[PDB]
């Protein structure tokens, strides 16, 4: 039934306020929560991700966790912010700078007991919780550290629950805080052990589409985030519309995932569109079919050409034909039949939705698991070894009481998951 | 030739030609009752053999409708006991699945406290 | 001089249904048992307070159907219901059923009857058995009660009336069992016995009377005229046969051979234009040829033992002689070389009664003979076959063994039967 | 006096059948009250009749089911009213065309019940002669409970005869796989049980209708309808007063010379179709030798393949006895390869005045020939087969049974065979 | 008397049982407030002191969605609430959590209520199961409650009806394994399973009703048909023949070999126009057809065991023996060597009725042939093979595993499996 949302630090507050302003407009409701819209269908499943208040008002299910003030300010004098039910917000001054063990050890173990009472006081108010939704930057501190920190303390008290992430990896193109591959590794490992399903958000996929596509040539975070924005309103479609399913968690993930440390999917969304931009005219089902399975539409920078997709699921907006949706789904993969492992019979799931997203006729999210992803954990991987080779910045994280061993086994960790990745794409049924 | 003259009778002898030959010749109830009761208790036997066969199928009969009554009964015990140690090692196994994973991070809940205090010892 | 008639099973109860008709008529009784206006008749009827005069019969029958039609029939009076004993279940034409199954069980009351019949005996001659070869009831049964009456009544004559069977009739596949089972129990107890061949007494109803199918009624017509022939000197005051000892001499030299083959004349139908009545000369001729004899068999090849000619109505010593005169002339009438060749004739003045509206013809004269001949055993010869081609597939024994019997009785009766055949040859010189 | 049981769906309708069309040749209307025309009928009617006075004639008739639907089938029927209210004894689960359940399981709850009712129907009887079972041995009621009625009575009334109508299973008429199952299991049974056996052939009673009364769709109201005919001159001499003048026993220790070969070929002349049309007499040799040709046999067998050790026919109406007498013998003259010789006058003929209902001339034939075998031979084969792979045994093991019990029906059968063999062979 | 007690598990279970319950009214005149303007349809339908005739059914589900469809449904009236059984949450497409974790917390809720059913039983034929091979209730629930009733009821005749799944009809990746091990678990406790390719079901709408993408609704009606023409012979009681059990016996020679296909015809579209109307012998031949059978198999290239023949409407004994006659004759139906040739032929008066605004046109007479061929072995071949191609590298197993199931209660189902396919070559050894 209903889902509790965390987002976490800078990044993951910015990305968590813009989803909720996407998707409480999907389904009829002002800043100040009232329904006032149309079509009943935005209100039949809207209990996943509100609370049915007091004067017949809505309030979302999230919870916001930092460990500076600033973001949730900034989120508070933010459009929708006044929204979101005060005292969910569980705030630290202290600072994260950048450094995981800040968030994961030091700092951030002091707010989380504080976060803890808040989910586990949403959690009360449902009738069926489903799982959780953390949203969260993965090269930062509070997201990072502090994260990964609630991931684990979460699931000591929901361990039936489903623990689903939506990840932003960290670029060089976007950010040059050099202990952003340290952060990475260390938050991939708690991520490859507690969470059913994760998102790779990656913004060097993100500042390569802003750039080289929509030619914006000093991309900013707004138009990055609503990229990602546009991805999760439709990763979770099915979760908030009523269609053809049924419409859980749990069953996205039997499906997706074939085996569990393997559960880091590669977004990808058709048609990439500019930050608040008028659409003039839409594609045909082959073209959102055909860019929605290219390496350009993808929301992580690796190439699926590169790779083999265990399980595709496939979610087209808008009002359009079944069939011709079925004819083009069908020919993708008879034509690229080499890019999907005939061990997994029919790993190519649809689903069609009536509703399509704001100022676009038609929309088509691409879920994919191809082992391709390894492209982003090598990437990740070059760039720590780099910097651990010569014990780089080491001291700010000794400095909180961490190990260099902590730091080996988490490189150890991510090599063995990139080999992993490697043997299924290389394995053959004969 | 003469026999006999009566009332309402007559008879006389008539010799046609005379014998060549001058000379002529060339029970108990005990014992029938005895051999009578010899018949009966023959007859009494073979309908007492019949009746010790056929009293020997009403045994069959008492067979096979407990065969089948019994062969119902092992089903079920079979059947009732199967699915207890399936529900049984079933919750057995789910169990130390849940109890491992909770030990796994309450491990990594003991390093945390150790860091903490690695970096006290630090200062 | 008192003579107790005993009708064991469906042929000797049908049998003597015909007889005891005939002889109310030959005596002048109604079928109430009253007569009106030479004492002998009595040797065969016991008088009451009211008058009537009550036959010396004992009907037994195993199935109520038979004696229950007497009780029916205007002769239901002429009876006491203690002498028409009727059981539940017949023998269902099986000998051993008839004899240790069902028979065990009515005996004893079978010979009370016989016995309370005989408690009103001045001294009983004899019994006279009538009954079937071939019938369950009329051979288990009748072989029963002739093992008992040669035990209770010991020394008194026996003198059998049976039927022997024929395909012609209404004949049952088991009857050859039955016949030699019977005969091989009813020797040693029989006096002389008087076989009665259904197919001789058939073909006689049809040339003669003209009754293509006959009847049992019609069959009975000729056994009670004959039975009555048989009897006529017993039951009036006449000189030949006068008592049933006289048979047993006047027929049976050898006691084991002791079967008289019958023949009567003249055999004659009413639905017929009257003519010329028949001489003495003519039903003495007639008397000879094996068309009118009771049982079928070759006389011409059999040596003869004896000779008896019982006549009956308006007859002459003179004209009889002048027969016997004339039949010598032409053919020559084999004997055997310890028995005397010739006759012994009797004439019994009383007139041939007839049943009044029946099948048969009113007569002024009749004859019939009594004649053993060693030809009789053409018949025996039939019956050991036709036992011995099913006893050698051993086709019904069953029924008989499970009944209580043995096949030990089986053999035992054709041993007997084989060793009668040979006192016929050792005879037949 | 007669007590009749009929068993099953068959047995039920066979039996209504027979106590119909002799309901009508005694002069019963479905009432039970006498309209016929001579008191000949009368005579002979404390046979399969009792009284109520009345005078009313309730027939000597137990009706057993393991399921109601053919008892309301005779209760709505047009005679079904001259039954006894009490007389009907029916279960619920109907045993389902299984020999295991109607004989075991099922019919053993309601068997106790039924005797109940044999019981009282045998005491009203001042003697009783014996027992007639109508059933099919195909079934499960019939084949399996009739042959449990046929044991507990023979403990019951040793003495008492047993005489059975039983109808043999054939894939030309009812499709069910498991018939051979059935009919080998009820042989057994019949082998050692009873007296007298009618073995009424499915396969030739279609054939009959098809090939020969020419019904292009024959129904089981056509096939019965031979069966009713063949029941009704079978019976002529126990229920008619003729010089014949016979019982059951008396029949079966002059049809059955060897205890076993109780199994009898059932026959009929002139061959009837159903109401349409008459018309035309029969001349005596053209009755003669129909009822003697295997054209006319209720059983499917040749009999000029085997040798006849007993035959017993009843002709009916006015006929010249001389003419049938001629024929006859005449028949056992040209066809004498075929009769045995050491069981002499073997072939019994019975005649009746009063005609069958409709037709003014019938003759019933009942040969106790060793062709029987082929029928038996025939159930073998189709058991074999089905039996070799052990297919559909499941249906029998799971109502307590053993492979064993099968093993040994078969065997049993077949010996039977080995049996009626022997006296083909023999001579004199 | 004669009772018999329909379970519908399951999204499909439940849906087709809609679709099976509506004909059954319309069948008997019978309307959806439970009143009524032959008394054997009381076999399936119990009538109460009002005079209501409530179906003699158990509506099972995990999750409520489906059943809450029909306590808000046009038949809101037709059933007992208590009769329509619902959980919280679902089975995740999960056998091991629809047998296990779910299923043990309602089962004994369930059985309770069939056992009230029971109690209005004068005499009890049986069960009718309704479920789907890959759901993770259908397969999952079905088990674990067709295992408690054989305990419940001991030997008492269970019957099913399961929708093997198709890659058209919707359809999840982890099928296979959820319907190879609820075959395993259920064929003991079965004693007779009649199988419903979807893929069938789908080709059939879509090459005789002219639907290019038939809906849920199109299936189940069509499928409805053919199960009402199963159960004709229990809710009517016609001179003619109408007599399942019989069948059964025929159809089932050893226990194991339990799958009789079925093979219906006429399909017929609303909008045929002249069409009106097809002799027997059209019928008839329509069954040998493969075009019309209800599992997608080649029984012209595998031998039979049975063949029965299940006409109602205006059928005649003349026609259907001089079909029989005409088939009888051509070779392709070659039946072993152990087993007769003969069809077991049923007959009703009842003509099949359709539904108001329906998919089908009303025919005056129709046919459903239910065989036993080993040419049905070849379903068990399609679905062994998909679940060999995941099995072989463990995709998605621990899933299960999780749920407390063990490796081995795979293989053992596989194995089981593979016997069943030795079965069947066996058994069509000459
Ligand atoms: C080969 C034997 C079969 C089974 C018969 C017969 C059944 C019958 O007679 N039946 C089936 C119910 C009753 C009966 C029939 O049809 C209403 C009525 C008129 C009847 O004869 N009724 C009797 C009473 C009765 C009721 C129930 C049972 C027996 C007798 C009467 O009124 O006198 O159908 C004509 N038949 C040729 C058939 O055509 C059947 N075909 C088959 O069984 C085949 C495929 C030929 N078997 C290899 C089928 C297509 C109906
Ligand atoms: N001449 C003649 N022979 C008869 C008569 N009744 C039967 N028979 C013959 O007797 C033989 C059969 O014996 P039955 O006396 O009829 O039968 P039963 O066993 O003695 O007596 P039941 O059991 O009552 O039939 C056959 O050869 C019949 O032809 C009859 O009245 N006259
Ligand atoms: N023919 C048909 N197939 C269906 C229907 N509903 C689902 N299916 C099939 O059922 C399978 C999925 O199983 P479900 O019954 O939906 O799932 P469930 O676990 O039993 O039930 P839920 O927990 O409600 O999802 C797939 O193979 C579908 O094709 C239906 O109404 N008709
Ligand atoms: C109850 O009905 C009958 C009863 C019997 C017989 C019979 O067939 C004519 C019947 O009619 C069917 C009978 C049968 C066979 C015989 O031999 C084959 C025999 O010798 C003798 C007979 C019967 N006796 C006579 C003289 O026919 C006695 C038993
Ligand atoms: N797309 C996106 N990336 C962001 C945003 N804010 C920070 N980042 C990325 O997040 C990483 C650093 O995490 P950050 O959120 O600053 O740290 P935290 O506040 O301590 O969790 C860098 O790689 C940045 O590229 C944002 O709003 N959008
Ligand atoms: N001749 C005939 N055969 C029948 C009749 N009814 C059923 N049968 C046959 O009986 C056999 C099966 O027995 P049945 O009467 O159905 O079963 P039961 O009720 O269990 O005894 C098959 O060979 C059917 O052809 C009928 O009335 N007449
Ligand atoms: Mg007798
Ligand atoms: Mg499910």
């Amino acid at each position: 039934r209903e889902i509790v949302h965390i987002q976490a630090g800078q990044c993951g507050n910015q990305i968590g306020a813009k989803f909720w302003e996407v998707i409480s407009d999907e389904h009829g409701i002002d800043p100040t929560g009232s329904y006032h819209g149309d079509s009943d269908l935005q209100l039949e499943r809207i209990n996943v991700y509100y609370n049915e208040a007091t004067g017949n008002k809505y309030v979302p299910r999230a919870i916001l966790v930092d460990l500076e003030p600033g973001t949730m300010d900034s989120v508070r004098s933010g459009p929708f912010g006044q929204i979101f039910r005060p005292d969910n917000f569980v705030f630290g001054q202290s600072g994260a700078g950048n450094n995981w063990a800040k968030g994961h050890y030091t700092e951030g173990a002091e707010l989380v007991d504080s976060v803890l009472d808040v989910v586990r006081k949403e959690s009360e108010s449902c009738d069926c919780l489903q799982g959780f939704q953390l949203t969260h930057s993965l090269g930062g501190g509070t997201g990072s550290g502090m994260g990964t920190l609630l991931i684990s303390k979460i699931r000591e008290e929901y361990p039936d629950r489903i623990m689903n992430t939506f990840s932003v990896m960290p670029s060089p193109k976007v950010s040059d805080t050099v202990v952003e591959p340290y952060n990475a590794t260390l938050s991939v490992h708690q991520l490859v052990e507690n969470t059913d399903e994760t998102y790779s958000i990656d913004n060097e996929a993100l500042y390569d589409i802003c750039f080289r596509t929509l030619k914006l040539t000093t991309p900013t975070y707004g138009d990055l985030n609503h990229l990602v924005s546009a991805t999760m309103s439709g990763v979770t479609t099915c979760l908030r519309f009523p269609g053809q399913l049924n419409a859980d968690l749990r069953k996205l993930a039997v499906n997706m995932v074939p085996f569990p440390r393997l559960h880091f999917f590669m977004p990808g969304f058709a048609p990439l569109t500019s930050r608040g931009s008028q659409q003039y005219r839409a594609l045909t089902v082959p073209e959102l079919t055909q860019q929605m399975f290219d390496s350009k539409n993808m929301m992580a920078a690796c190439d699926p050409r590169h790779g083999r997709y265990l399980t595709v699921a496939a979610v087209f907006r808008g009002r359009m034909s079944m069939k011709e949706v079925d004819e083009q789904m069908l020919n993708v993969q008879n034509k690229n039949s080499s890019y999907f492992v005939e061990w997994i019979p029919n790993n190519v799931k649809t689903a069609v939705c009536d509703i399509p997203p704001r100022g676009l006729k038609m929309s088509a999210t691409f879920i994919g698991n191809s082992t391709a992803i390894q492209e982003l954990f090598k990437r990740i991987s070059e760039q720590f070894t780099a910097m651990f080779r010569r014990k780089a910045f080491l001291h700010w994280y000794t400095g909180e009481g961490m190990d260099e061993m902590e730091f080996t086994e988490a490189e150890s960790n991510m090599n063995d998951l990139v080999s992993e990745y490697q043997q299924y794409q290389d394995a053959t049924a004969d | 030739i003469e026999l006999n003259k009566a009332t309402s009778g007559q008879s006389w002898e008539v010799i046609l030609k005379p014998p060549s030959f001058d000379g002529v010749p060339e029970p108990s109830l005990e014992e029938i009752q005895k051999k009578l009761e010899a018949a009966e208790e023959r007859r009494k036997y073979q309908e007492a053999e019949l009746l010790k066969h056929l009293a020997e199928k009403r045994e069959h009969e008492r067979e096979v409708i407990q065969k089948a009554i019994e062969e119902n009964n092992n089903f079920i015990k079979m059947a009732k006991e199967k699915l207890a140690q399936k529900m049984e090692s079933n919750k057995e196994n789910r169990e130390a699945h849940l109890a491992a994973m909770l030990e796994r991070l309450q491990e990594k809940d003991k390093h945390a406290e150790e860091v903490r205090k690695n970096k006290e010892l630090k200062e | 001089r008192e003579c107790i008639s005993i009708h064991v099973g469906q042929a000797g109860v049908q049998i003597g249904n015909a007889c005891w008709e005939l002889y109310c008529l030959e005596h002048g009784i109604q079928p109430d048992g009253q007569m009106p206006s030479d004492d002998s008749f009595n040797t065969f009827f016991s008088e009451t307070g009211a008058g009537k005069h009550v036959p010396r019969a004992v009907f037994v029958d195993l199935e109520p159907t038979v004696i229950d039609e007497v009780r029916t029939g205007t002769y239901r009076q002429l009876f006491h219901p203690e002498q028409l004993i009727t059981g539940k279940e017949d023998a269902a034409n099986n000998y051993a059923r008839g004899h240790y199954t069902i028979g065990k069980e009515i005996i004893d009351l079978v010979l009370d009857r016989i016995r309370k019949l005989a408690d009103q005996c001045t001294g009983l001659q004899g019994f006279l058995v009538f009954h079937s070869f071939g019938g369950g009831t009329g051979s288990g049964f009748t072989s029963l009660l002739m093992e008992r009456l040669s035990v209770d009544y010991g020394k008194k004559s026996k003198l059998e009336f049976s039927i022997y069977p024929a395909p012609q009739v209404s004949t049952a596949v088991v009857e050859p069992y039955n016949s030699i089972l019977t005969t091989h129990t009813t020797l040693e107890h029989s006096d002389c016995a008087f076989m009665v061949d259904n197919e001789a007494i058939y073909d006689i109803c049809r040339r003669n009377l003209d009754i293509e199918r006959p009847t049992y009624t019609n069959l009975n017509r000729l056994i009670g005229q004959i039975v009555s022939s048989i009897t006529a000197s017993l039951r009036f005051d006449g000189a030949l046969n006068v008592d049933l000892t006289e048979f047993q001499t006047n027929l049976v030299p050898y006691p084991r051979i002791h079967f008289p083959l019958a023949t009567y004349a003249p055999v004659i139908s009413a639905e017929k234009a009257y003519h010329e009545q028949l001489s003495v000369a003519e039903i003495t001729n007639a008397c000879f040829e094996p068309a009118n004899q009771m049982v079928k068999c070759d006389p011409r090849h059999g040596k003869y033992m004896a000779c008896c000619l019982l006549y009956r109505g308006d007859v002459v010593p003179k004209d009889v002689n002048a027969a016997i005169a004339t039949i010598k002339t032409k053919r020559t009438i084999q004997f055997v070389d310890w028995c005397p060749t010739g006759f012994k004739v009797g004439i019994n003045y009383q007139p041939p009664t007839v049943v009044p509206g029946g099948d048969l013809a009113k007569v002024q004269r009749a004859v019939c003979m009594l004649s053993n001949t060693t030809a009789i055993a053409e018949a025996w010869a039939r019956l050991d076959h036709k036992f011995d081609l099913m006893y050698a597939k051993r086709a019904f024994v069953h029924w008989y063994v499970g009944e209580g019997m043995e096949e030990g009785e089986f053999s035992e009766a054709r041993e007997d039967m084989a060793a009668l055949e040979k006192d016929y040859e050792e005879v037949g010189v």
